[PDB]
RNA sequence: UUACUGUUCCCUGGGAUUGGCUUUGGGCUUUUCCUGCGCAGCUUAGGUGGAAGGCGAAGAAGGCCCCCUUCCGGGGGGGCCCGAGCCAUCAGUGAGAUACCACUCUGGAAGAGCUAGAAUUCUAACCUUGUGUCAGGACCUACGGGCCAAGGGACAUUCU
RNA sequence: CAGUGCCGGAAGGUCAAGGAAGUUGGUGACCUGAUGACAGGGGAGCCGGCGACCGAAGCCCCGGUGAACGGCGGCCGUAACUAUAACGGUCCUAAGGUAGCGAAAUUCCUUGUCGGGUAAGUUCCGACCCGCACGAAAGGCGUAACGAUCUGGGCACUGUC
RNA sequence: CAGGGCCUAAGAUCAGGCCGAAAGGCGUAGUCGAUGGACAACAGGUGAAUAUUCCUGUACUACCCCUUGUUGGUCCCGAGG
RNA sequence: AAGCGAGUCUUCAUAGGGCAAUUGUCACUGCUUAUGGACCCGAACCUGGGUGAUCUAUCCAUGACCAGGAUGAAGCUUGGGUGAAACUAAGUGGAGGUCCGAACCGACUGAUGUUGAAGAAUCAGCGGAUGAGUUGUGGUUAGGGGUGAAAUGCCACUCG
RNA sequence: AUCCCGUGUGAAUCAGCAAGGACCACCUUGCAAGGCUAAAUACUCCUGGGUGACCGAUAGCGAAGUAGUACCGUGAGGGA
RNA sequence: GAGUUGAAAAUAAGCAGAGAUCCGGAGAUUCCCGAAUAGGUCAACCUUUCGAACUUCUGCUGAAUCCAUGGGCAGGCAAGAGACAACCUGGCGAACUGAAACAUCUUAGUAGCCAGAGGAAAAGAAAGCAAAAGCGAUUCCCGUAGUAGCGGCGAGCGAA
């Protein structure tokens, strides 16, 4: 029907570009997480 | 197969339809992709064939219980 | 076959697979500022309310000039100079003072915001190669497997 | 290069799914009416219709392209005698059949007319053009060699007669 | 002598592999597959019905057997043919 | 139709009009009707699933075959041409979808045959015969198909 | 409406959720997204008994004898 | 309980009242093909180092890669595989026909094919009916009823 932007919560791991410092809480792209941040140990999704 | 393992998602047969009300066979086909998915408990991808809907259930179940439902070895994979 | 009704190849848009940064930009805004020739006239009467108090040395009236809008009637406004005034029922006018202040309308501006559209990149999805390189008792210049690299790249493919 | 096809073009019109400002309806906690066996308005929610504007290709639009589909006309009048028409007028089209050929595997009337071959020729050869209805890669016109090809004549030869 | 116990061509099947409502389809190693490659026998005689097959002569391949000579050979793989 | 009910619908009006103010049933036998193959025999066809390339149509692999005779291309060597080259007899050479002609492949005319000797032949003649040739063995392509030097031909005496 | 599937979105837990033929209110009924279960019913390549207003060799099974045989067809198949 | 060595005589020999031939229960053997399964094949054969191939099972072993996966070796009377008339369940799924043509509709979710399992299968323990009164998993028959409905409101289909 109509896009709707996919929100992932997550919490950085280490310090990424444009993201920040280690240890941030943030939310993002679904393709993003988990194509880029979660293979590479970078991120983890919160859901506590 | 035009199977997701996951979910058991067949192709589903149906007919297109015109205006003039006139029938015909047709297949609405699964949505597969060839993806890799990252396994946590493997610290591997793992090549599979898809339903989008099962990628979706990978994000919210986790890829394990997924695979214990549909009893598929992430390791034979 | 330019009979009817359709199907298919194929082209093109939404959705999904599908991400990051940057731009440019169409339509709405969030403070806040620009802007109005019924006639009786101090004169290009903004509607509605608080309404005898406001604006000043965190420096006005008044002339010297820069800008922009323009019905060249005049309006907002930067610099400087200037130094104690522009003021209200003061009478007109359906509606009041450019003393001031609130939500706002006619259109303009600006930094900020939503959504596209568009163009540009980036690399990790995805695609494509490899007599590149590992690999079991031994091979895989036998298809393929893992790793690495190379070229593309959010296009394309596949699905609806 | 009008029609059709094909290619290229991007300014305007048209343009689906889908979005979407916004209106609109049903219900209804409730609020009032009413000498008839009831009725009228209505918040939130839920549900339904409509929907300005955004919305691609395609089509309409503009240009090219015949060894792409195909198409290549009428009517008049005129010259030392009859005549004919090089030359003019007009009409209509996208444009009006050029070169070469022509009674042809194409010619209706038709055994056209003329010449030749025969004692005698509806066939044959050459030429005229009045091409019903040739014509240029559905090729036009030539052409040496070739053909169990089609068609006319001649010598030899024969019971074909 | 002719095929099989040898080798591969066209082609066929095809472990695993890729795809597919099912049946199956494609396809790699492998394995099949002669009409081809490789490989050693002729004359005479007999003869109701067989003969390069049985008889008599000379042959020839492949193994095994002994003597002698050496110590590594065998397959996998590299090559020539 | 709510509904009324020996009445009711239409109506301002019973004013008129419409329809109503009553009726057995269960079997068996027969005749007909309907539904199934439906009185019987008779198509061309249509779809589904298999079976076929021992014939023929293309190809693939691997083999084999084509008496005999002619003709005489290039090329080459010689020898006159000029400094180079051209031009020309000569010899040699042995090309050709060349020629004549058996095998072999065809099938042009005629006669015979027509309940044939034969579901396509015999007889006399005829075409090709080193090639775009002939053929053997083993394979390939399968019917919404295949194959086709194209006839709608061929795909087991069957093929719009 | 109820039911079940492709594509995309995507809830609520009993103060709920679903159903009552669009939909809303009220009331009634029920507890989806985990499984498993006998009988009553269908059938005859057959087995054992039984009956027949069934046939009696052109009938009854194609087949009372080599019968799926002989024969025909490359084959599927036909078939006395 | 007396004769016997199939149809099936004849011949030849046996076996037999310490019980033959015969009838029933339980075992034994079961060449070659066939799922075919040591490898091959043109079924009923060949070659073999003599082997139930492969998939599940038990153990040992342990690639690329640490855990693993794959692979290798061994054990094991070893689970499956194939066959099966109709019925049944699932999957694919027509066309002639009817409609006096035909396209929606009908034929019919029928035939056919494929896969699967059983003596039956499937369904099945209310997120169900119903209607203000009540029922109490599923299946099957009678009836409701050719009713309500569906329908180029046609042919027809047809509940609870
Ligand atoms: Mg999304
Ligand atoms: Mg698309
Ligand atoms: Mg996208
Ligand atoms: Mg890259
Ligand atoms: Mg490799
Ligand atoms: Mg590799
Ligand atoms: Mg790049
Ligand atoms: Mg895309
Ligand atoms: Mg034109
Ligand atoms: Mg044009
Ligand atoms: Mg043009
Ligand atoms: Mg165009
Ligand atoms: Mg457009
Ligand atoms: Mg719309
Ligand atoms: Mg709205
Ligand atoms: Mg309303
Ligand atoms: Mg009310
Ligand atoms: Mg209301
Ligand atoms: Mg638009
Ligand atoms: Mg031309
Ligand atoms: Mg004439
Ligand atoms: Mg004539
Ligand atoms: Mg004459
Ligand atoms: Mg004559
Ligand atoms: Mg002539
Ligand atoms: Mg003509
Ligand atoms: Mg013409
Ligand atoms: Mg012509
Ligand atoms: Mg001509
Ligand atoms: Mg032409
Ligand atoms: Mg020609
Ligand atoms: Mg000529
Ligand atoms: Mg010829
Ligand atoms: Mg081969
Ligand atoms: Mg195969
Ligand atoms: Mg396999
Ligand atoms: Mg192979
Ligand atoms: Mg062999
Ligand atoms: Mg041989
Ligand atoms: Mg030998
Ligand atoms: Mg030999
Ligand atoms: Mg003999
Ligand atoms: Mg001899
Ligand atoms: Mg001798
Ligand atoms: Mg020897
Ligand atoms: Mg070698
Ligand atoms: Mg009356
Ligand atoms: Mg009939
Ligand atoms: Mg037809
Ligand atoms: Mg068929
Ligand atoms: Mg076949
Ligand atoms: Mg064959
Ligand atoms: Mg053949
Ligand atoms: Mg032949
Ligand atoms: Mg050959
Ligand atoms: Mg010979
Ligand atoms: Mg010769
Ligand atoms: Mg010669
Ligand atoms: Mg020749
Ligand atoms: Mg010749
Ligand atoms: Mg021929
Ligand atoms: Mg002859
Ligand atoms: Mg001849
Ligand atoms: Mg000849
Ligand atoms: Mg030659
Ligand atoms: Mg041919
Ligand atoms: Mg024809
Ligand atoms: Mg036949
Ligand atoms: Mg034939
Ligand atoms: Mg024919
Ligand atoms: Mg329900
Ligand atoms: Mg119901
Ligand atoms: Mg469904
Ligand atoms: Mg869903
Ligand atoms: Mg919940
Ligand atoms: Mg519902
Ligand atoms: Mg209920
Ligand atoms: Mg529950
Ligand atoms: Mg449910
Ligand atoms: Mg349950
Ligand atoms: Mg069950
Ligand atoms: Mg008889
Ligand atoms: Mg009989
Ligand atoms: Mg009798
Ligand atoms: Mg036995
Ligand atoms: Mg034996
Ligand atoms: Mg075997
Ligand atoms: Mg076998
Ligand atoms: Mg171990
Ligand atoms: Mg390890
Ligand atoms: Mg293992
Ligand atoms: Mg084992
Ligand atoms: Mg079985
Ligand atoms: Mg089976
Ligand atoms: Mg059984
Ligand atoms: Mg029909
Ligand atoms: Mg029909
Ligand atoms: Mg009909
Ligand atoms: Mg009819
Ligand atoms: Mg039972
Ligand atoms: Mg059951
Ligand atoms: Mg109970
Ligand atoms: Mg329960």
């Amino acid at each position: 029907q109509k896009k709707v932007k996919k929100i992932r919560k997550i919490i950085l791991k280490e310090d990424i570009p444009d993201l920040g410092k280690k240890g941030q809480l943030l939310d993002v792209r679904a393709g993003f997480l988990r194509n880029f941040l979660l293979p590479l140990g970078k991120a983890e999704v919160v859901t506590p | 197969r035009r199977i997701c393992p996951f979910t058991g998602k067949k192709s589903n047969k149906a007919n297109r339809v015109s205006h003039s009300n006139h029938k015909t066979k047709r297949l609405q086909f699964v949505n597969l992709q060839y993806k890799r998915v990252w396994w946590e408990a493997g610290k591997r991808f793992v090549k599979l064939r898809l339903s989008t809907k099962a990628l979706k259930t990978i994000e919210k179940n986790g890829l394990d219980a997924v695979a214990k439902k549909a009893g598929i070895d992430l390791r034979k994979e």
